[PDB]
This record gives structure tokens, sequence and C-alpha cells, in this order.
């Protein structure tokens, strides 16, 4: 079931401590990665284009 | 491989059995569990052609229970399987390894501290074999954090999740650093 | 290894090197001493043996610091014929070695003889944060800033004669 | 002999004690702030000095 | 009773006027006039005013000069031309409070309900909130003093309905809106250090001496209050709170990626243009 | 001490007022039933921790910490004040 | 009543004992005791209930103190077994015990100090403390200030 991610924890064997943590910023990091994978399209592209422009 | 449902019996190129027994080494392996339950287990189609093998069902529950025990036993047969192939044999050495990382990888997700003595009679496997096998996964392989035997207990930390979502930017940060270094190259020449 | 970049020079100019830059991480020193002059050209016709004479008893100390990445207990009689090397003075004397050179971490303690060690090759994260990125940040920030300056000063070169 | 008067550390019941071992205290984080503060009007500077 | 109140700039100007009309008389004491506004609803809120002539003694500080005819003269024409508005209390423009404060406004205690007293300074050197809303109530006394009238500090805010801000907008032309940025801010995060400085600068020092070196048993009771808020913060070793610097500098580098990706954006243009104009300007301009 | 390591323990309590370590539980309970201190310990291992407390009547050595504290207090706001506002002036304005 | 009003001071029931006793004793006033424990089994249902309910109550009260009380030396002083304090768990967790914080180690339990969100928590706290701190530093300065005018 924590395989199957239906909640937050995580088990052990010869501790047998359980520990239940959760993290609350998922919009944040998710859409900062999406800009930046989408800015390096247009600079790779605005490469391009000075590469075409010079040689 | 969405498209098996509407797929029939081809004897141009490659029969529909045999189409199914190449591509259920990618759908078993390059696909995790979440992957498995939205397509393959929701599917009929594995549901259909389990009938036609008995391997095939017991590579797929053995993994889905996580059963080391008759998967090893079996994993002669799937090696043998596995080459002796016209395309398949230059990717045998491949989906071993991965299979083997990623059962390795799924054990560990939901386990931090593991005893030896569980894991050798999950595995049904030696302690020696496995100590340099992790001991591999640790520098080669890249899964989790360092582990240490003062215990002669198997304990991780994986502090992957907090700070390392954040971290994931870093690599391309860097990428984009050197990168407008080349913007910063392209300027006046 | 080379990995982004394609082409048929670097290739065919790594080919003689491959294996042997491949049994770095092995590190065999007896097999390999063989080995190395064998097919050995190119690399000991670069002059005076230098480099190599350092590889070849560097292969320990990048075989020792291999074993500062692996586990802390260390056997007597297995650990000691993997590393082809048995005796209970210089084991403990080479990984002291290695622990002086501060490239690694190791917490030194006897009890009943054994030696272990912390190992600990866990990052910054949750650990004095501030401190710990703080020259990163810095740094960065810098960069990006003569990056910003880098995208000033040109357009005023592109607006001296409009 | 040497040593002990070159080392200048502590002999116990025949072993060898070491002291001052990462236990360094760390900051109190407000100096690292005031630094980090100057770095702002430093960025404040930079961005805008021109202007 | 009232929470906070609403205090417009025409009766500070009005008090303006009166350093205005003064024309060099060589007594300018203090002159007490008669503030209007409503007091139906919860909050205050001030509209105009009007003025009335207040002398006093040299010597003598229990000498007061009102006038009742005067004022029921001119609150009966406001009332007459405007029934929005009504009496509420008056204001003085000295910048200390007398004792006979009380027997002023005993008057208004008497003749109209509860009035408010605002105290305001006659040079305008003081970089602090000019105008204090001061409400006359009788409080029971721990100490066991007798009762008398005391006042009390409201909260208070300076703001305009609608015209008001555009007149003094356009009279002044000086002053900018709030405008979200950089130097609007930065001017903000530089002088309010002041703010507090000569502040605390000019209340600690009179107060540390006050302290020792006084008597007029004022009721010391409340800076024991006032030291145990300074107690409050026993020196934080910011052990606690080191996750919460953390998870500040994390918001401090969002900033940094959203500021480099967003300014990388912003040079595309630019350093296409400054290649692709200047090049083609360059060969068609021989 | 308003400051200088205010954790406590039960120790100088139960030397104070001579009493054992059983009933100082229901002595802070019963200070807690009162109201008059808001204290409230998150210590694992024996600790006692303090909180917001009222002067009252007076205390000479917390005038002279008051005022010390308040003088300290003040120069330091001063010093950063200046210190910022050198530059900030110059450089920005 | 005044006892189980507010701020309940812990206390031995066995006190408590001889006085619900004479209780039953004197017939002056609430005389039909007998009445009420006419029935064998619904008497000591109601009475162990409310031994159950006034020991669930003194925990539902300090369970807002944050103070730490060691419920296990506090089994100790009270001379009872651990069980039926579990008993008193598996109670709880219809009480709502559903927010606290447990060892496997120790029997120490914590009611407080969570996971604590940097823009939560310590965020709301620091608010009010500041806030507060700065309208009071505000009020009665000057306002002391206007006490020393009195004075001139």
């Amino acid at each position: 079931m924590i395989l199957d991610k239906k909640f937050h924890g995580i088990l052990d064997q010869g501790e047998g401590v359980l520990i239940i943590f959760d993290e609350p910023p998922v919009d944040k990091t998710y859409e900062a990665a999406l800009e930046t994978i989408q800015n390096m399209s247009k600079v790779v592209d605005s490469l391009y284009n000075k590469a075409k422009k010079l040689t | 491989f969405l498209d098996t449902v509407s797929t029939f019996t081809s004897y141009e190129l490659m029969d529909y059995k045999t189409f199914v027994t190449y591509t259920v080494y990618v759908s078993m392996i390059a696909l995790e569990r979440p992957d498995l339950r939205e397509k393959v287990i929701k599917g009929a189609e594995i549901l259909e052609v389990l009938h036609s093998l008995p391997a095939v069902r017991q590579y797929l529950f053995s993994l889905y229970e996580c059963r080391y025990s008759v998967f090893f036993q079996s994993l002669a047969v799937v090696e043998q399987e596995m080459k002796k192939d016209w395309l398949f044999a230059p990717h045998y050495r491949y989906y071993v390894r991965e299979m083997r990382i990623h059962a390795y990888s799924q054990l560990l997700e939901s386990y931090r501290s593991l005893t030896l003595g569980y894991m050798a009679e999950a595995f049904g496997v030696g302690v020696e074999f496995i100590d340099q096998e992790l001991s591999r996964f640790i520098a080669a392989g890249r899964l989790h954090c360092k582990i240490d035997k003062v215990n002669e207990i198997v304990e991780t930390n994986r502090p992957d999740s907090k700070n390392w979502q954040y971290q994931e930017t870093i690599k391309k940060g860097d990428l984009l650093l050197n990168r407008v270094q080349k913007l910063s190259r392209v300027i006046n020449m | 290894d080379r990995l982004q970049f394609r082409q048929p020079s670097l290739k065919r100019s790594l080919m003689p090197y491959f294996l042997l830059t491949q049994a770095v991480r092995t590190g065999n020193l007896a097999k390999f001493n063989q080995v190395l002059d064998q097919f050995g050209e190119k690399f000991q016709a670069d002059g005076t043996y230098t480099l190599i004479i350092r590889l070849r008893h560097n292969v320990i100390k990048t075989g020792v610091r291999m074993i500062s990445l692996s586990y802390s207990r260390i056997s007597l009689a297995d650990i000691a014929q993997k590393l082809q090397l048995d005796s209970p003075e210089d084991a403990e004397f080479i990984v002291a070695k290695a622990i002086r050179d501060g490239v690694i971490e190791a917490s030194i303690n006897h009890e009943k003889g054994y030696v272990q060690s912390k190992e600990m090759i866990d990052i910054y994260s949750t650990r004095e944060p501030q401190l710990a990125f703080h020259q990163r940040i810095s740094f960065c920030l810098d960069i990006h800033n003569m990056s910003v300056k880098a995208m000033r000063f040109p357009p005023k070169s592109y607006n001296k004669d409009l | 002999t040497d040593y002990a008067k070159k080392r200048g550390w502590v002999l116990g019941p025949n072993n060898y004690y070491s002291f001052a071992s990462q236990q360094q205290k760390p900051e109190d984080t407000t100096i690292p702030s005031t630094e980090l503060a100057k770095q702002v009007i430093e960025y404040a500077r930079q961005l805008e000095m021109i202007v | 009773a009232v929470q906070k109140v609403v205090v417009h700039p025409l009766v500070l100007l009005s008090v303006v006027d009166h350093f205005n009309r003064i024309g060099k008389v060589g007594n300018q004491k203090r002159v007490v006039g008669v503030l209007l506004g409503s007091w139906q609803k919860k909050v205050l809120d001030v509209s105009n005013s009007f003025a009335v002539p207040f002398d006093e003694d040299d010597k003598d500080d229990s000498v007061w000069f009102l006038d009742h005819d005067y004022l029921e003269n001119m609150y009966g024409m406001f009332k007459k031309v405007n029934a929005r508005e009504r009496i509420v209390g008056w204001y003085h423009t000295g910048p200390k409070l007398h004792k006979n404060d009380i027997a002023i406004n005993e008057l208004m205690k008497r003749y109209c309900p509860n009035s408010v007293l605002v105290i305001i300074d006659v040079k305008p050197k003081d970089l602090g909130l000019p105008t204090e809303a001061y409400i006359s109530v009788e409080e029971v006394h721990d100490d066991g003093t007798p009762t008398s009238k005391t006042f009390e500090h409201v909260t208070s805010e300076i703001g305009a309905e609608e015209a008001e801000e555009v007149g003094v907008e356009h009279l002044l032309r000086d002053i900018k809106d709030t405008t979200v940025g950089t130097l609007s801010q930065r001017i903000t995060n530089q002088v309010h250090g002041l703010k507090g400085l000569n502040s605390k600068l000019l209340d600690i020092r009179s107060y540390l001496e006050k302290v020792a070196t006084g008597k007029l048993p004022i009721n010391h009771q409340i800076i024991y209050q006032l030291q145990d808020v300074f107690n409050l913060l026993p020196d934080v070793s910011l052990q606690e709170f080191v996750k919460a610097f953390y998870l500040k500098t994390n918001d401090q580098m969002v900033v940094v990626y959203l500021a480099s990706l967003i300014r990388s954006v912003v040079a595309l243009h630019n350093l296409i243009n400054n290649k692709i104009a200047n090049r083609d300007a360059e060969k068609k301009e021989g | 001490r308003p400051a200088n390591h205010r954790q406590l323990t039960f120790e100088e309590i139960a030397k104070s007022a001579k009493i054992t370590v059983n009933e100082v539980e229901l002595l802070v309970m019963k200070a807690l039933s009162v109201g008059l201190v808001k204290g409230s310990i998150d210590e694992v291992d024996k600790r006692v921790h303090m909180t917001w407390v009222q002067p009252r009547v007076l205390d000479l050595q917390q005038i002279k910490g008051m005022k010390d504290r308040l003088e300290f207090w003040c120069t330091d706001v001063k010093s950063m004040e200046m210190l910022v506002e050198h530059q900030a002036h110059d450089i920005l304005t | 009543l005044l006892k189980l009003f507010t701020t309940m001071e812990l206390m031995r029931w066995s006190t408590l004992v001889e006085d619900y006793g004479m209780e039953l004793r004197k017939g002056s006033l609430e005389s039909p005791a007998t009445d009420v424990f006419g029935s064998t089994e619904e008497g000591e249902k109601r009475w162990k209930d409310l031994k159950n309910r006034v020991v669930e109550h003194n925990i539902r009260i300090m369970a807002k103190y944050y103070t730490r009380i060691t419920m296990k030396r506090m089994a100790q002083l009270l001379d009872l077994s651990v069980d039926e304090s579990e008993a008193f768990l598996s109670n709880l967790v219809v009480n709502k015990t559903i927010f606290a914080k447990v060892d496997r180690l120790a029997g120490i339990i914590n009611f407080q100090r969570p996971k604590d969100p940097n823009n939560l928590l310590n965020d709301w706290s620091q608010k009010l403390n500041s806030l507060m701190s700065l309208v009071n530093k505000t009020t009665h300065l000057i306002a002391k200030e206007e006490m020393i005018h009195n004075l001139q």
C-alpha cells in the first residue's frame, strides 16, 4: 500500500520505527521545472538563430 | 503497444503471440506498478493472453507480489529466452541489470532499515553476493544514499525528497549558466 | 566517458586508452601492470613515464578511496584478498593515509581491535543550510548579474549609432 | 618526551586522548543574516546603479 | 466604545489657517477649536469644523475662555446647512497637556456627550503621526487613587473620501503613491530606521530621566508591563527558526531562478535585434 | 535571569520549597490552575522551561538590567541604521 | 461540582470513597442513592463509566497543556496498570486522540510539537507575538508621554 502511495508512511523491520511525513509545496518545483525546461528551448533556439545569422 | 486490441495475426513480419512475447519485456520492466495498473492490469489484453503460457503469468504475479523466491528460480528460463534472439540479442545485458536495479529500488522504496536475515530469506541468496551487488549499486548504480554496515543491518536515509526536489533544477541551472556563458560568448563576435 | 559528443575522432583517439581507463575502476595491480606496458604505445610515447608512474601507485589510492565509498567494517581475509593485500598493519596504515587526505570522512575507533568508520557521505541537506549554499547563491547571483550586464551593454552597442 | 611538550595534550592510563574534535559551536545566525543583508544592498546597487 | 477614528487633513489644514491668520501677534498660545463629526456610527468620521477664540492667563493656569453663544450660532447654522454632521469634541494645538484641560473638557462633558481630545504640534517638525485621538472616560484605578478623568490613547488613520485626494495630489505634485517596485520600497527600508531612531531616542531618555529623578505618581505599574514586553524576547538562538530561515532562503532561490529566467527571456529580442538590425543597416548603408 | 540560559530544572524548586519530586507535578498543575503562568514544558529528558511573568511591585537589578539591555538595544539599532544608511543613501537615495 | 467545573487538580478518589459512602448514609438530602443503585448491573455500569468519564476528562484537560506530565509516571502515582490505560487509549481513538506524538522505545506521549510548518505555526506565533509587542509598546509609551505632562 505504501508502494501504491495511497497514504504517507514507511515501514521498518529491525528497528520498527514508523515515520510519517508529507511535502506540501508540490506546485512550486513542478512549475519551476516546467519554466526552466521551456526557457531552455527558447535559449537554444536563440543560439540557433544567432548561429544562422553569423556563420 | 496500446494498439494491441486491434492487432491481428500477421504472417508478414511477426506473429501476435511473438509480438506479445516481445513487448512483455518492456511492459514488465520499463513500466512501473502505477503504469501497470493504469494500462495492463486495467486492460483485459494480458488477461486474455496469459492463458497462452503459464510462465508469463507467474513472472507478472511474482514481481507484483514482490516474491524473489520463485522469481530467481524461474530466472534461468527468462535468461535463456532473453538471448538467442535476432534483434533482442545486444540488449540482453541491459534488461537484466535494469530489472535488478528496478526491483532493488522498488524494495528499498517502502523499506528503510532492513535486516540481513529477512533479506536473505526473501531473496534466497547469500549475503556476500548482495554485499558486492549493493556496493556496486552505490557508486555505479546511483540509486539511494550511503549504506553503513556498522550495525550489521542495512539502514538508509535518502533525503531525496525535500531539499533534493529543489536541487533537481541545479543541474539545468548550471547548464543554463554555461549556456548564458555561451550567450555571452556570442557577444561582439 | 564520452557521452553527448559524437565524432569519429575522439573515439579512435581514446580506443587504446579505453580499456585501461575502464580498468581504473577495477583496480587490479598485478595483471594491469603488465597489461599497460604490453600494448602501451602513445601514452608511454608522451615521454618520461610521469603521470603513468604516478598512476600505477595511484591505483591503490583510488582503490582505497573506493573502499572509503564502500562499507565500514574491514575484513582481515575477504576484502584483504579482494584488494590483493593481506596484513593487519598496512591496512589500517594506508586507510589512515586516506583519512589524513581530508577528501573523505571517517571516524577512527579502536575497541576489539577492529577499525570502524562513520563514513557519512550525506550532503548538506537539512544541515546548516544557510552557511552551506551561501557562497553558491552569492556566486550564481554574481554570474547572473554580470549576465544582466551582458544583456545590458550590447543593446547599448546597438543603440550607439541610432 | 618531545611531542608531549609540542602538542601539549593530556595523557591517561596508557592511552592517547584527543580533544577539540568537532566540538565547535555554530554561529548565532545573526551575523550571517547581517552580511546577507549587506549582500542584498549590494544587489540593489548592481541591479540599480546606473538605473 | 470606539475602536478607531478617522481624521481628515482638512481640520489640520484649518490649524494651518490658525497659523495663517495670526498676523504676528506676539502671543501665539494654545488655541482651542471645536471639532465636528458623526458620533452616530461606531467609527468616528471628521468632515469639517470651525474656530472659536480661546485665551488664557500668563501666571494662573486655571483661566480658560470659551463662548456658548458663538458655539450655538455656528453649530446652529452648520446644522441648518448640513444635518449630516453634529458636535463631537474639541482639540488644541498645544504640544503639552495642561491640568486645566479637564475643566475645559468638562463643559462639553456636561452640555454635549463624551468628547474626544486631539493633541498636535504648533511646528510640524515631528516625523511621527501629528494626530493623537484621546477618548475621555472614567476608569477604576488599581492603586486606589480617587476617580478622575483619564485620557486613553485611541488608534487613528489619515484618509480622505473622494475629491480631497484629488485636491491634495494636485496641490502637491511631489509625493508619490504606493507604486510597488524598487525605489518606493527601499526608501521606506532606509528611512524607517531613522523613524524608529529619533522616536526611541526622544522617548527612552526622558523616560530614564523621569523614572528615577521624578515624582507625581503617574502609575508606573504599566511600565513594568513595558519592560515585560522588552523581556518577551529573551535573545532567541534561532535554532528552532533555522528551518524557517531555510524556507525563506529557498523562496529567495525561487526569486533568483525567476529573475534569471525572465531576464534570459527578455535578452532574446535585444541580442537578436542588436545583430540583425545593425548588419542590415550597415549593408544597406552604402 | 532575563537571559543567559533561561532553561532550568526542578532541582532549585525542590531545594527552595523543600518538597519531593513527586509533588512538583501537582505544584505546577496548581500553578497552571491559577493562570498566572503560561509555562508549558515540551521536554522529554528532565528539564524545566519558563515563560512570561509579571514584575508587579519592583526590582532594582531588573531596573539596572532594563536600562542596560535598553541602552544596548538602542545603540545596536542606531549602529545598524547608520551603517546601512551610510552606503544606502549614496548608492540608492 | 467546583472540582468538575474547570482547572481540575489531580487527586486520589479514595478520599471521595467515604464521601460517596456517607452520601449513601445520610438521608437528609439526595436520599434515593439506594434507589439509583437499585439495579445491580446498572449501578456498576454507571459508576465504572463515571470513573472512566472523569479519568478521560482530566486527560482532556491536561491535553491542552503542553507541560508533558509523563503519563508513565502518572500511572505510578495513581497506582494503576497500563493495560486499562491502553483501554483508555482505545476510548481515546473514538475520543479523537488522532493528533499526538508517541515513541516506540519509551512510553512518553506528546500532544504537541508537530512537523511545525514554517508558514503556519511559527508564522502565526511570531505574527501575534510581534504585533502585540509592537502595539503594546506603542500604547503605554506615548501614554506615559502624556502622563508626564501633568507634572508641568
